[PDB]
């Protein structure tokens, strides 16, 4: 869900280094981001049809070139 | 006439929507962007001839896989999102170069270009969401004034825009009258009234507010709307050069710009609905 | 930085003509183009909610847009105009990243007290077009001048000035 701004919606961490590493590469990109996120969940792309998540607990934002002029993540 | 619109899943192979075109690259338009219409849940977009495919919001959706046979890059994507819009963007300038000319052709299909296998493809339907086609006609009745110290000229004339917008269509019975007319309100004001896109225009040089008379924008149920306005407008004329007065020849340039980009509306055809310059009694100054 | 620094608004101005100079009243009517450009993250939005990428408010002043959407904007003024200027093609459009820009082709009659015609016709005059911001330096400041277009236009003819 999105309220204000251009925000695009076990063990948890915040590996922001992968962001810079991907930005360093020549931006397939979605597939690599999905693989990195799986190694480290779902994303939203529209209002009213946000992608749902399936979870199973048996034991106890994203990156986009939202501008259409020049493709820059 | 056969009616189309909105009211209150078989044999999809024959209704293949696949069409192609050739493009020219030069000057600033090195980067090219194209849209597409809403698609069925099962439709898969195949792009053939870098290039990338995103949605209307710019969120990346697919890239192109480079297959050496056939040159260029081959791109393919599929989704089941129902009401959504997709965009394909191609960049031809990955590095600084002299360039100056580029010829390029593309292959585009919304379900299956493989079935059509390119070719002439007569039954293909264009899916680029092409810009609406608005014809424009202008006539000059008088040049009422020329203020040559301020370098402006006040001119009276008639203007007539005419464009086909199927989304603007309606059922004639709901209001009784066949033609739905919005009187004495500018195209921008009408677009404010009804939340729809319209080809708002401007004179690009007028100083002060022009006098709009008899202006009316009326729509036909088929969707072919037309706007008419008898204006008395004071244009600015920088091109005036009175260094050779009185033996000078001047250019009265009346420029009707569209307040919407070429993606939305473009002036297709000039309409000679009336004599471009009117003949009136008297010698007249100009 | 946690000082809530003032937003950076770049400004560009070009003069197409000096249409009039009323030297008894000491004013000059000038036509030109003005372009403000500022980044406001609070002004960002999701592109999908409205379809179009850029959200544009047409033929309405920056102050009028700030009235429409309850957000701060760098409203400006000419500080010397007498009467109402003719604003043409004025549009303020916002990019989802948040970088908004305002464009306006004005025909405005500025007042020029600095006129001193004691040496007419051998006089040199200063046409000073001063775009003030209607918000304090805490909120917005003119950071960089933008040379988007030739500052003074070259037009056919000798021209008076
Ligand atoms: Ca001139
Ligand atoms: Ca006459």
């Amino acid at each position: 869900q999105n309220t204000g701004g251009n925000l695009d919606p076990a063990e948890e961490i915040d590996p922001a280094v992968s962001l810079g590493q991907v930005l360093e590469k020549a931006l397939d990109l979605i597939s690599e981001l999905t693989a990195v996120a799986d190694r480290i969940w779902d994303d939203d792309g529209g209002k009213g049809y946000s992608a749902s998540l399936e979870f199973t607990i048996p034991r106890d934002s994203t990156i986009t070139n939202q501008r259409l002029d020049k493709f820059q993540p | 006439t056969y009616t189309t619109g909105s009211f209150q899943s078989l044999e999809i192979k024959p209704e293949a929507h696949v069409q192609e075109l050739e493009i020219r690259l030069d000057k600033d338009t090195r980067y090219l962007t194209q849209h597409t219409r809403n698609l069925q849940p099962g439709d898969t977009f195949h792009a053939l001839v870098r290039l990338r495919l995103t949605d209307s919001g710019g969120k990346p959706l697919a890239f192109g896989l480079i297959d050496q046979p056939g040159e260029s890059v081959e791109l393919n994507y599929t989704c089941d999102q129902d009401i959504c819009e997709l965009v394909v963007h191609v960049d031809g300038t990955d590095g600084q170069k002299d360039s100056g000319e580029a010829v390029y052709r593309l292959l585009v299909g919304i379900n299956a270009p493989n079935l059509r296998e390119s070719g002439q493809t007569p039954v293909g339907s264009s899916v680029f969401l092409e810009s609406d086609l608005v014809t424009v006609g202008l006539a000059v009745d008088q040049i009422v004034g020329v203020d040559q110290r301020s370098e402006n000229f006040s001119v009276v004339g008639t203007l007539k825009l005419s464009w086909h917008d199927p989304k603007l269509g309606f059922s004639p019975d709901q209001c009784g009258c066949t033609v739905k007319s919005f009187e004495d309100a500018s195209i921008r004001a009408v677009a404010g009234e009804i939340n729809l896109p319209l080809p708002s225009f401007s004179f690009y040089n007028q100083q002060g507010n022009r006098w709009s008379q008899n202006q009316v924008i009326f729509v036909t149920p088929d969707g072919r709307a037309s706007y008419f306005e008898r204006f008395t407008v004071t244009l600015q004329a920088p091109d005036f050069d009175f260094l050779a007065y009185p033996f000078d020849r001047q250019k009265f340039s009346i420029k009707v710009d569209l307040a919407v980009p070429t993606n939305m509306f473009i002036f297709n055809e000039i309409e000679r609905f009336q004599q471009v310059v009117g003949d009136q009694l008297g010698e007249e100054e100009w």
